[PDB]
């Protein structure tokens, strides 16, 4: 981001964000299923 | 003024450039962000979700029959049940999957995959299967004699109704291509076969013929590069407001 | 922790024995609207026990050739009880939904149901350019029937329907499914008579079947939906 | 939520024969994706991966300039015995569903919030008349003005709604670099909705079409040739490319499989045969036991 | 490995008559290059060299813009009674062996890893018809789009694969400076291979050609005239120049001596007579004792 | 240090007396694949003694008009012993090669052999546009014969063939040659039945000759190749 | 805006420029480097390797005979054996060499060279040669009487089968040109001659006629400048996918 | 000179741009401000009347 | 190297590296041959 203009939305592509939370789609279960154990 | 020379590449419009642009609405105030569940940060989060695949992709099954697989009580032993090609680029069971659809936007892929098979019989139906991933190089195994030598997992039905087989990353190169020549070294991934291990046994009161539902996804070590226009959807003219 | 479960909301209490777990949509639990995200300035009404309770919808029979059923929320509950009354007397609404699907079969029966909660589910009809009518889309608690469960009536694929929050009712190990859904809108509130946030779809992936003594078994499928954290704004006359 | 600069590494494993531990067995009925790790599912070694994941981000997945409009119109004398209308202009009724690739990548997610960079590329041609001679293309001036909802729509080239006293407009030439500007996130809601399961009006009539979002009234784009008509007829083709930036995506969708038929709804007719047929998305193979691409030696 | 800013210096020497020391004698049978230094092979003085070695680096040897493509096509009306195809475009089937000089400098090394800067220079002409008049060249818009492996190939100028929603494309004019961009190192392996002693497919058929690398499937370059056809016929010649950067080279080769005959393999037919003949790479001289360039006084 | 040498690998042990030295290709010694450079995730098999040993190939007679011979690795050893068996049962492989060339002649004989290890050696045939067939390229341990040793069958020059690792067998002072070759690929592993990394070429630079009593002397040339640090991945059935 | 004036040289495409360019693939992740043996950093590393040369470049030798030189048991004394021109630019023995091929990409060269001659006779064959480098200025020496006066090395056959002669950098100018006029001062390097010193002696059992193999390379003080398109390889049309 | 590339959007006239421009009257001295009642700073002050 | 762009591979020609190891091609022998001595 360099953003030569006054408005902040006029900037270039946003700085890279590598945060990943696949659980919300891969383990969306209230009771966490422990790995290596019978998950029933 | 400042000394200046226009280099080659000036006055060009590159669709992948990253530059700031003049704001059309000065001092505009956007709507404040509101927390919405299910925010996606990377395409790799969606290829890790389960997705059923069309194993029964024959010219006899219409619709949902193609997402489910015949499983029979056998009068013989060591018989092959079904095959799964691993050609995501070409027309196969793995194309219409989250993993497949998303990775078909890209050209290079890497990393191990996983397949989950769920048994949908009756509670009294018992059985044993063997699922084998065979690395490429030769023909598809037809007998369990040759299939057992490659990677394999023995699945026994019980309280846990689904099994998972990991297709590991066995490749000389770091990445593989979604090439139209699925028969080439850079594109071929391997073979998946299912063999009955002992038999499928069901009582008289239970339905003799059961089904397997197959699903495929990626693991944490999956990577994609060189994203491209997918051949999934096409266009012949500008879409009107009519039929 | 076990396969047993009890969901007790208000006067309603559902006990299930052959369950799997509780699926929270996108790993979230419905909550009341906070001040920093609120838009309407008058106080919303929050009737907890009178609305946040289980409403049981009318059952469907599972047939061997069943294609699937769908219920649009909050349309299914817009005509029922205090939730429906508060929807009718108010302009704006906001609530999550806890959906519980019942399907009882013997251990000799086989069959698999996929219970998928599709957000913002626009129904696309096939072989026509005309958009779906009000009668076809807004069906209330009586529900809808899938023309093409293979395509989810959207032009999409049932195979890729696992991005959405989902449960499997597999007769070997399950008879009930539970999915918890938070608020799904780009806005804090909306108008109930003209927009649906969620669509609960039950699609039989594997047909119901039995062997030589269990064919043609009348097996119903029941839907119980519980609003949670329901707020209503814009009090007026009923419409 | 954890930071993932590179994909996960692999650790070495040994023989595993323990009672009560079944990593390969999973209960997908719970709705949870199988967590069976490759390390203890099979016999693995130590592998360290430097493979980056930056290109798999939604920032790079969507922040890539894609065509969203292409209008071609005649630039000539449209006057007749009594017309008094030049009509050397076009309106677009702003939307992002006319091109199937960008539309599909929009509809891979339920909600999208982004500020869009817009590029306009004009091209000229001469109409091939009975007696036409070409030795050059004029450097015409073009005005592209965004008309928001409820504002006046120009009715001709010489109309006086082109003052642009408040409406933002951009003036650019054919030979100049293609015009470029930025639209901020301009939805009345917190995000754009690719799907709207409902109606945009309070009415119960058939006039209110299902699926129309009462937040997608994006406005209009009125593009005009500033220069008056020429003695000979030309044709102008304007291509508008849209590039999302500062993107957040919510609730990923099921990918679209069938060809789009229109922009008002997501109806589909299906293709005659597989692949992507009504009953057959994936093409047929011989049987479930045949391999269509068998390597035979 | 030592840093060599300038070539080695020379030190002064004296008379050397010692038993058991034979610097001039070498055993090349060991495979080692003779190490006989000039200082003690002959009678030398002290010479200090400031001669730089920067231009002899592989960075400067290869990092120099070279032509790798030249396609010429007709820009006109290609429509007929029933054609519906404009075909004002070309595909290249991306490779770097069509030009012999750049090909030879590629094949001076076994392995090369570099990011390449690509420059596209277009040129226009009018076709000389029976009745043609020229007084200027139009400033046409050209779109060059890279289509990776397995992606769709456009079939016409008016085709809809030119959306470039994901495929990177560059738009440039004739009168603008030549287009320029950068391709990163895009091989599935750690380096590009100029030679592949093997087959790219698992097959044993004759269809699999020897020497094809299953890592050289570079993709395609689809270049189109964005402007529609003109009333009169033109010809467009596009030259693509390739410049390596960030270069590492491995396992230097034997230089190519014979003219190339094709791009699929390194077969050769040889020239009729010396030099570079099949039996005669260097031209003949009279005898081994004659000097062909004798300075006679 | 002297002209004598002993190479002892596994059960094999070669002693040479009129040697020159050991040529390590590019000054490197073959090693096992490290973790930071590994790609395949399953463990590779590393049979040390059963595969890392000297395999002696079938000999060629040195004639006065001999043009030269070439062996492609690992094709020459793909049909022999545990190395061949592990190649057949596995998809991916990685190994260096120690090549030893034997050529015995009397002190009255003259002749010089250049033993050059060419990496990634693409054979180019002459007077034809057709690429070389599978039969002509993949020759196994039986080896190949140079059409144009002057051009290395590549369009290159034999004169410039000294960039590649090389030995000279000069009958005055040598009878054996030794070259050590590490892994030569842009990838950590490859497929053996479809690609060869190294080509060992023995080209007679000076013809074999003798004076008045040593003409027509039957002098064989022997090749012994030892795999080193062999790894195999992707276990499956034999092909 | 910033004051600016476009200098001459703007909008030009120079094939030797050094400027950054717009990346076509944003945030692309290249394959990690893997250690490969034989990495080359400079062109000067390859000109220092030995390379045989075509001394027998006459219209009687076909192929490998041209890389090897007749050596005879003489019935006379002081006779010249062979000559070597040092015109790398023109058609001579030194062109088809690593040194020659690489330096022919450049225009100016400097530094001393080395020649190694290997004897390929029988172990019982003895002999003495003298190899003389003569600086330019006059004609090629024909008799040893004149050849001994220039730079020379006496080679005696024995356990060491190869000899090395250094051609030193004897030039008024710092560099020399690969000029098509090999007869000019800036281009001429000198002469190389081989004379029998005593004789070539072989027993009756050994072959009477032996061979020398000649090789040339550069030393550590070798330099090249003004790289150019080599006249080694040519082209008349774009190379097709056919014959 | 300074390396330079003209990006898309060059040579364009956007009616909502915010850039400095060449002064036509150099060193011009404007009339000093005089306090005038009823100064408006925002459009939102008038919609409240 | 100035590299006005985000990606590092978009930079200009790499900084000069004058490291030279001709031995790997000129003396690729396990036993080092000392200069001025019989190398056998
Ligand atoms: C889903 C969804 C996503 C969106 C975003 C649509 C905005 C992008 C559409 C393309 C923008 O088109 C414009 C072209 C030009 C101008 C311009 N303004 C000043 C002069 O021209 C504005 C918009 O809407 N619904
Ligand atoms: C050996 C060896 C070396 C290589 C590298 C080949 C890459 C360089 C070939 C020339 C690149 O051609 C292109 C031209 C234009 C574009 C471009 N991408 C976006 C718009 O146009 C891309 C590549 O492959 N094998």
């Amino acid at each position: 981001q360099i953003n030569f203009y006054k408005d902040s939305y006029a900037a270039s592509a946003s700085k890279q964000d590598f945060s990943q939370d696949p659980s919300k789609f891969t383990e969306p279960v209230a009771e966490a299923l422990k790995a290596g154990a019978p998950v029933l | 003024g400042v000394p200046t020379c226009l280099l080659p590449g000036s006055n060009q419009f590159l669709t992948t450039d990253d530059h700031s642009s003049a704001p059309a609405f000065p001092d505009f105030s956007p709507t404040p962000e509101m927390h919405i569940p299910g925010q996606v940060h990377s395409m790799l989060e969606i290829v890790q979700i389960e997705s059923m695949m069309e194993i029964n992709n024959v010219n006899d099954a219409s619709g949902v029959e193609r997402l489910r697989v015949q499983i029979s009580a056998q009068s013989d032993m060591d018989q092959l049940l079904f095959n799964i090609p691993l050609d995501i680029q070409l027309e196969g069971p793995l194309r219409n999957t989250l993993l497949g659809n998303i990775s078909r936007y890209y050209t290079h892929w890497s990393g191990s995959l996983e397949m989950t098979f769920m048994f949908c019989g009756s509670f009294m139906t018992t059985g044993k299967l063997i699922i084998c991933y065979t690395p490429p190089g030769g023909s598809s195994p037809t007998d369990r004699m040759q299939a057992m030598l490659a990677t394999h997992v023995v699945w026994d039905f019980g309280l846990q109704s689904s099994i998972t087989i990991i297709i590991p990353w066995i490749s000389g190169s770091h990445y593989r291509m979604f090439n139209t020549d699925a028969k080439a070294i850079n594109a071929n991934v391997g073979y998946v076969t299912c063999f009955m291990q002992t038999n499928l046994v069901a009582p008289v009161g239970a339905a003799d013929q059961c089904y397997i539902v197959g699903m495929v996804a990626a693991k944490k070590d999956f990577n994609l590069r060189l994203m491209r226009d997918s051949p999934d959807i096409g266009q012949s003219a500008i879409l009107p407001e009519q039929a | 922790s076990d396969r047993v479960l009890q969901l007790k909301l208000g006067n309603s209490s559902i006990v299930t024995q052959e369950a799997a777990n509780i699926c929270c949509a996108y790993g979230e639990w419905p909550t009341y609207l906070p001040d920093n995200e609120a838009v309407a300035i008058d106080k919303p009404t929050q009737p907890e026990t009178s609305t946040d309770r289980f409403y049981t919808l009318k059952s469907k029979k599972w047939e061997s050739n069943s294609t699937g059923w769908w219920w649009k929320l909050p349309d299914a509950l817009n005509q029922i009880g205090m939730f429906g009354q508060n929807v009718q007397y108010h302009y704006l609404y906001r609530s999550g939904f806890l959906c519980h699907v019942q399907c009882n079969a013997t251990k000799f029966h086989q069959g698999t149901l996929l219970i998928v909660a599709i957000p913002e589910h626009q129904i696309g009809k096939k072989g026509t350019g005309t958009s779906a009518s009000f009668a076809e889309v807004m069906k209330g608690a009586e529900g809808g029937v899938f023309e093409q469960p293979y395509l989810l009536d959207d032009g999409t694929s049932l195979a890729c329907a696992l991005v959405y929050p989902h449960q499997w009712i597999n007769l070997r190990t399950n008879n009930s499914a539970t999915i918890v859904l938070p608020w799904m809108n780009s806005a804090p509130m909306d108008f109930a008579l003209r927009h649906n946030n969620w669509t609960l779809a039950v699609i039989p992936v594997c047909p119901l079947a039995g062997g030589t003594g269990n064919t043609n078994t009348y097996v119903p499928i029941t839907i119980s939906i519980a609003p949670m954290c329901a707020e209503y704004n814009g009090l007026r006359n009923a419409i | 939520g954890e930071i993932v600069k590179t994909v996960a590494n692999t650790v070495e494993s040994e023989i595993k024969a323990e009672l009560g531990v079944i990593p390969s067995l999973n209960a997908v009925e719970t709705g949870a994706t199988s967590n069976t790790e490759p390390e203890e599912a099979i016999q693995t070694r130590t592998v360290i991966n430097m493979h980056g994941t930056a290109e798999c981000l939604v920032e790079n997945f969507l922040g890539r300039s894609a065509l969203v409009c292409m209008r071609s119109f005649e630039y000539k004398n449209h006057s007749t015995s009594t017309s008094s209308i030049q009509k050397n202009f076009f309106i677009w009724t702003l939307n992002t569903r006319e091109l199937v690739q960008i539309r599909r990548k929009m509809e891979l997610f339920t909600y999208l919030r982004f500020d869009t960079e817009i590029t306009i590329v004009p091209t000229l041609r001469l109409f091939s008349s009975s007696n036409v001679s070409f030795s050059g293309l004029p450097n015409l001036t073009l005005q592209a003005m965004y008309v928001p909802t409820g504002a006046r729509k120009p009715s001709s080239q010489d109309s006086f709604e082109w003052q642009s006293a408040c409406n933002p407009s951009v003036f650019f030439k054919i030979n100049d670099p293609p015009a470029r500007l930025t639209i901020p996130f301009m939805s009345i809601n917190s995000a754009y909705a690719n799907f709207y399961d409902g109606f945009a009006g309070f009415e119960k009539k058939a006039t209110v079409l299902y699926g129309i979002n009462p937040a997608n009234t994006m406005g209009n784009l009125c593009l005009r040739v500033v220069n008056s008509y020429q003695p000979v007829q030309y044709t102008l083709t304007v291509r508008v490319y849209m590039k999302p930036k500062h993107i957040k995506a919510w609730a990923p969708r099921a990918p679209r499989t069938m060809p789009y038929t229109n922009i008002l709804n997501n109806n589909y007719a299906g293709r005659s045969a597989a692949p992507n047929a009504p009953t057959a998305i994936v093409s047929h193979r011989s049987t479930i036991k045949t391999m269509p691409n068998d390597i035979n030696l």
